[PDB]
């Protein structure tokens, strides 16, 4: 889909960004928040938004995107007795500010959005609304997600995702141990690496970009791939990182018994700026004076100020969670 | 029998079974921040 494909295409930025840090993000979080903006944008500057999330503008018609993506959080949200899983869309809409019934009612049934009043003249206030609605859905893992708050700001979409399952054939706390995590051939550090023995799980040797792809499945219609790439085969394997290249991974798994598998604990928390990464996927004029958000307002009067995300994972013995949120800050035009 | 040893960097994918889309997208290149 075009979702895995705007998904890779954000990861290989973050990656020039700062070559050697841990990555951490949600594509699915960010997708559905900045397609949630395209129901305000119009000509232009609604066509560069679709674009950039690596839709097919031809093929695929603006209805069509945003009748999948009800559908999605349909489905997503079905966090029942086995993993939870849930999403959640939002806007905070400044308090006197009027916005078209087609919008207000799309946002609500195709998104199920709300629209809160919220008085950004108190941004000091405004801010901690935001912040709790985030942290009330990711059952308070991600706290602070507004950092700062303009106070010529109009409204805020935000979204979230929160994710909570356990694996399938656990990790037993009494395995774990302090071993080698080399940051490089003659670099290395002391972790607690946990274990498993005589596992059955799929696998697939890859000779051709020289990884070993694994699978280990949480309790629940949900799993974790994980590629470890060949000593000094990161770059290569980065470069590869094609929606073709996930399916015949997916597709060429098959079942194998492993003596003994090793992965490290850990819990990894990152933050971003977006603004610098979606212009370079072609999403300008929604930033600029030329922005047209018309749908919102029936008026052309708001414009993108910055797109924020904030993301965290854990990974334990009993597998654990992973959140993140996302919020699109628009200032007046 | 085959070991598999994540014991220098590497990626994580958490992928839905169905509806093939990217929960979580993740390089781990230090368990140490």
């Amino acid at each position: 889909s075009a979702n895995v494909d705007f998904a890779f295409s954000l990861y290989k930025q973050l990656v020039l960004k700062a070559p050697d840090k841990n990555v951490i993000f949600s594509p699915l979080s960010i997708s559905t928040a900045l397609a949630f903006l395209s129901l305000g944008a119009h000509n232009t500057t609604l066509t560069e938004i679709l674009k950039g999330l690596k839709f097919n503008l031809t093929e695929t018609s603006e209805a069509e995107i945003h009748q999948s993506f009800q559908h999605l959080l349909r489905t997503l949200n079905q966090s029942s007795d086995e993993l939870q899983l849930s999403m959640g869309n939002a806007m905070f809409v400044k308090e006197q500010l009027s916005l078209l019934d087609r919008f207000t009612e799309d946002a609500k049934r195709l998104y199920g959005s709300e629209a809160f009043a919220t008085d950004f003249q108190d941004s000091a206030a405004a801010k901690k609304l935001i912040n709790d609605y985030v942290k009330n859905g990711t059952r308070g893992k991600i706290t602070d997600l507004i950092k700062d708050l303009d106070s010529q700001t109009m409204m805020v979409l935000v979204n979230y995702i929160f994710f909570k399952a356990k694996w399938e054939m656990p990790f037993d706390p009494q395995d774990t141990h302090q071993s080698r995590f080399y940051l490089s051939k003659k670099k290395w550090v002391m972790v607690p690496m946990m274990s498993l023995h005589h596992l059955t799980i799929p696998y697939f040797r890859d000779e051709e970009l020289s990884c070993t792809v694994v699978e280990l499945k949480y309790t629940g219609n949900a799993s974790a791939l994980f590629i470890l790439p060949d000593q000094d085969k990161m770059e290569e394997v980065e470069a590869m990182l094609l929606p073709e290249t996930l399916k015949r991974w997916r597709d060429s798994l098959e079942f194998r018994e492993i003596g003994e598998l090793y992965l490290p604990k850990f819990s990894i928390s990152r933050d971003y700026n977006l603004n610098d990464i979606l212009l370079q996927l072609g999403i300008e004029e929604a930033f600029t004076s030329k922005a047209d958000l018309s749908g919102i307002t029936g008026a052309r009067n708001l414009a993108v100020s910055q797109v924020v995300h904030k993301a965290v994972l854990d990974v334990f013995e009993e597998g654990r969670e992973a959140s993140a949120a996302t919020a699109v800050k628009i200032t007046l035009l | 029998r085959t070991i598999v040893r994540f014991n220098r960097p590497f990626l994580m994918i958490i992928v839905p079974t169905d509806t093939q889309n990217i929960f979580f997208m993740s390089k781990v290149t230090n368990p140490k921040q």
